[PDB]
């Protein structure tokens, strides 16, 4: 929101210093600041319960002027339990006077999403016939993989016994989501002496990516697996005949393949 | 009653995939715990001749 | 029977136990991830 | 073709048995980790008493000047 | 750098609660 | 017998899961002490920066 | 550059599925060309 | 242009690639099933065989 | 003779366009091809279950007689 | 930068020539389906005709 | 006859395999 | 192996009757066996790792006497996943009796040899230069042609466009091997302008058929190439100045003729 600050730079020292007096135009808030010491943090006078707090507080920082506006300042107040936010440039700035003014802004920056997404399928298991289906149910929260593009989405299955992959299969495309839905069923010949050593690679791919970095991420079940990975497993060995559902958090391609070779 | 010994092998093999992840996790607190000794190694030492540098 | 249940039963009880120990010990990793890099 | 019941219940039985010598092998690998893991902890805490005395020396220098 | 490998290790530490189905606080 | 070996392996591997159910106590009990000490060491730490930073 | 990149390994792909595909039909054939020739 | 018709020419060609795609993932589908729906077919001509041989 | 380098550039250039025309030939005429060929296998595949149809009741009246 | 535009001149080809097969994979996948169903069209009639003669 | 069509038709499969790089199984 | 079998013609039905009652002499084997209708099959009674069977199981097939002898009793024992072989003429035997007699056979007869052979060959294009060279490197396992013959081989390298031969190449002659080595390079002046539109094509012939039916198998790379071929040719055109040998397998030459028209 609204908020007066002072920016000043000594060159006798040189030493930055950003006052963080008054905020005004908030939303009631208890709020405190914190110094954004660009690529330290201050604690600043945290309010209660207060829709226009006041600090004066001074924030000393010992940079070179070699750093010459490569660094950036910023402020993230927060009501405390971000409202805040506005940032500046150390090079939009010049220090022939020291500065003061109003900032504005009451809109943060969104953070970059680190969930990869979640997918849902199916697994049965059928021991006499050794048949494995899997079908492949829906995808939901997919992380874009460019900002600016359209994501594309769909799945590889993967059967490998002892690091070897055996069979391989793909979904449709889905054009233009973050949340395909697929409901596509593939099926697997694996007679029961080998279905304990088996494990189903599930990976989630963006088409428009074929060709360079395309895999947003991917799960494994079977030999080796763990946490609710290996819970679905367990379920379908627990249930022959029957298809068994579940959700399965992606995890980034690099570590799985770790945990597969 | 062969329905029973395939059931009783599937639980067999539940119990052994059970225990495959335990022991992954028993490796993975080690690997960590190691790396962290190496952090403390460089914490340590940083300290003395931070005390010895006042 | 019984001691594949109750084997399976306490494999269980010391994988939740070490769930919470691998919890434990990555807040251990980010700490000393801090103090360190310095 | 029920003729060869007998001979699949043994060839799941020995999967079994061969099921538990695997298991037999993971929880001695696994105890040998965790105590190594014991060692190592024993060990990280005494350094770590060392380092909080570093710092409270490092604050009982400065709390004086 | 530190901000490489402190990014890479914090995907390495989001790879184990992952791994085990561990929800953060 | 077939029977008798599989069973002697299950009742070996449940008695080494009773240790490791002791073992895995006690390195979370260890851990969490040694987390509350390195939030001291931590924040002397950072009280250290700060008596130095307005020095 | 990224175009030709991107088409290539999309007729790459089609190029396997189609592999596949003409193996199966291959398959196809012989078993109809038996159950015909009576 | 001279790089501009080259262009849209391989976003063309992309665009049709994509439909090759589908249509080579259904064909397999579909031979796939029918190939096993011949293989019933041939048991039971084959099991017709059997008990007409016997007749 | 890097006197004709600009006349070479072009000369392959052109040779590229060239190449996406006839590349867009090829995909419609496959395209077509795909197209008849699953329509093939629907009429086929309909063929196939009258066949099987057919096998299924010459061993209905063996299996009676 | 006469290299770069020979060496994407040969990309360009390289990618003509991987359409050109996979071309050709769908015309004998298409003629290959059509003779099968002549096939299939002789064995539906020979099953008709040994249907009807029982 | 049916046999000299047959064995020339499955020139006519190896064929094929052999073009596209196709292994039996 | 050792295996005791009956056969009988009934004359008053028009039909033979072969008996595959015992086998001995094995060498353990789980076994089956299968009845050769001279130019249908039988599945006989399958043991299980049984080093000496019985299965007391006849056979009939309903041929007339007017086949008299044309066709051939073979049967084939295979260990179950062809160890056992003995044939029979159909002309050998007085059925004035029916007869019962121990074969002992334990050889099969070789298959005759599918695969045409593989040939090495490394491929150079320099497009600066317009320079084209094939070095023929070595081939194995070439078929023979005639059985009792000595084989003597030898390659040709045509130069194609437009269906049009340009050039034509060929190495010395390898006498009598299945195996030869060359290291024979040749080389074909083609502007860049034009390597796109050409095939290489590669034969294998057999020097003492000279003058009849010579041909091998054969293989091109180039214009309208595919699978392994075609990848060879596009490793070339990606590595200028480098040579890059690879294998293939020879095909046949009717089917790759038609290919190139
Ligand atoms: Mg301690
Ligand atoms: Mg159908």
């Amino acid at each position: 929101g609204k908020l007066q600050y002072s920016l000043d730079y000594d060159f006798q020292n040189n030493q930055l210093l950003v006052g963080i007096i008054q905020a005004a135009e908030l939303p009631t808030s208890d709020p405190y600041v914190k110094v954004f010491l660009l690529p330290k943090k201050f604690e600043t006078k945290v309010h209660r319960k207060t829709l226009n707090p006041v600090f004066n507080e001074q924030f000393t920082f010992k940079v070179p002027y070699s750093e010459l506006g490569g660094k950036t300042l910023v402020m993230a107040v927060y009501d405390f339990d971000i409202i805040g936010e506005f940032k500046v440039p150390m090079n939009t700035v010049d220090f022939g006077h020291v500065t003061e003014e109003w900032r504005d802004l009451q809109s943060a920056e969104k953070e970059e999403q680190e969930k990869l997404g979640d997918i849902c399928f199916s697994l049965r298991y059928v021991p006499t016939a050794g048949k494995l289906t899997v079908v492949i149910l829906e995808a939901k929260n997919l992380k874009k993989m460019d900002v600016g593009g359209l994501s594309d989405p769909y799945v590889k299955i993967h059967l490998m016994q002892n690091g070897k992959r055996l069979k391989k299969k793909k979904t449709t495309i889905k054009k233009n989501t973050l949340n395909p839905y697929y409901n596509e069923s593939f099926s697997f010949e694996v007679p029961f002496e080998q279905i304990q050593k088996v494990q189903v690679v599930v990976t989630v791919l963006d088409y428009d990516k074929i060709g360079k970095n395309d895999a947003i991420g991917k799960v494994f079940v079977g030999y080796n697996s763990t946490g609710a990975e290996l819970r679905h497993w367990s379920d379908m060995l627990a249930n022959p005949r029957r298809p068994i559902a579940q959700w399965h958090t992606l995890q980034v391609e690099e570590e799985v393949d770790a945990m597969l070779a | 009653a062969l329905s029973e010994i395939e059931t009783r092998h599937s639980e067999i093999i539940k119990l052994e995939n059970s225990i495959r992840e335990l022991h992954d996790m028993f490796m993975d607190m080690a690997m960590l715990v190691e790396s962290q000794g190496e952090m403390i190694d460089r914490i340590e030492y940083n300290v003395e001749h931070a005390v010895d540098y006042v | 029977n019984r001691r594949l249940q109750q084997t399976q039963a306490q494999v269980d009880e010391v994988v939740d136990i070490m769930r919470v120990n691998v919890d434990k010990v990555l807040e251990r990793d980010q700490k000393l991830s801090e103090l360190d890099d310095r | 073709e029920l003729e060869e019941m007998q001979r699949r219940a043994d060839q799941l039985a020995d999967e079994s048995l061969e099921s538990t010598r695997r298991m037999l092998q993971l929880v001695e690998e696994s105890k040998d980790a965790g105590i190594r893991t014991l060692v190592m902890l024993d060990e990280q805490g005494e350094q770590l008493d060392r380092v909080e005395e570093g710092m409270n020396h490092i604050n009982q220098d400065m709390k004086e000047a | 750098k530190y901000a490489k490998m402190e990014a890479e290790r914090e995907v390495m530490r989001q790879g184990i609660r992952d791994k085990y189905g561990i929800k953060k606080k | 017998a077939r029977e008798n070996e599989m069973d002697e392996n299950l009742e070996q591997v449940s008695g080494i899961i009773g240790n490791l159910r002791h073992m895995a106590l006690d390195m979370g009990n260890e851990i969490d002490t040694q987390n509350r000490q390195i939030d001291r060491i931590m924040e002397k730490a950072d009280s250290n920066k700060t008596r130095i930073d307005e020095a």
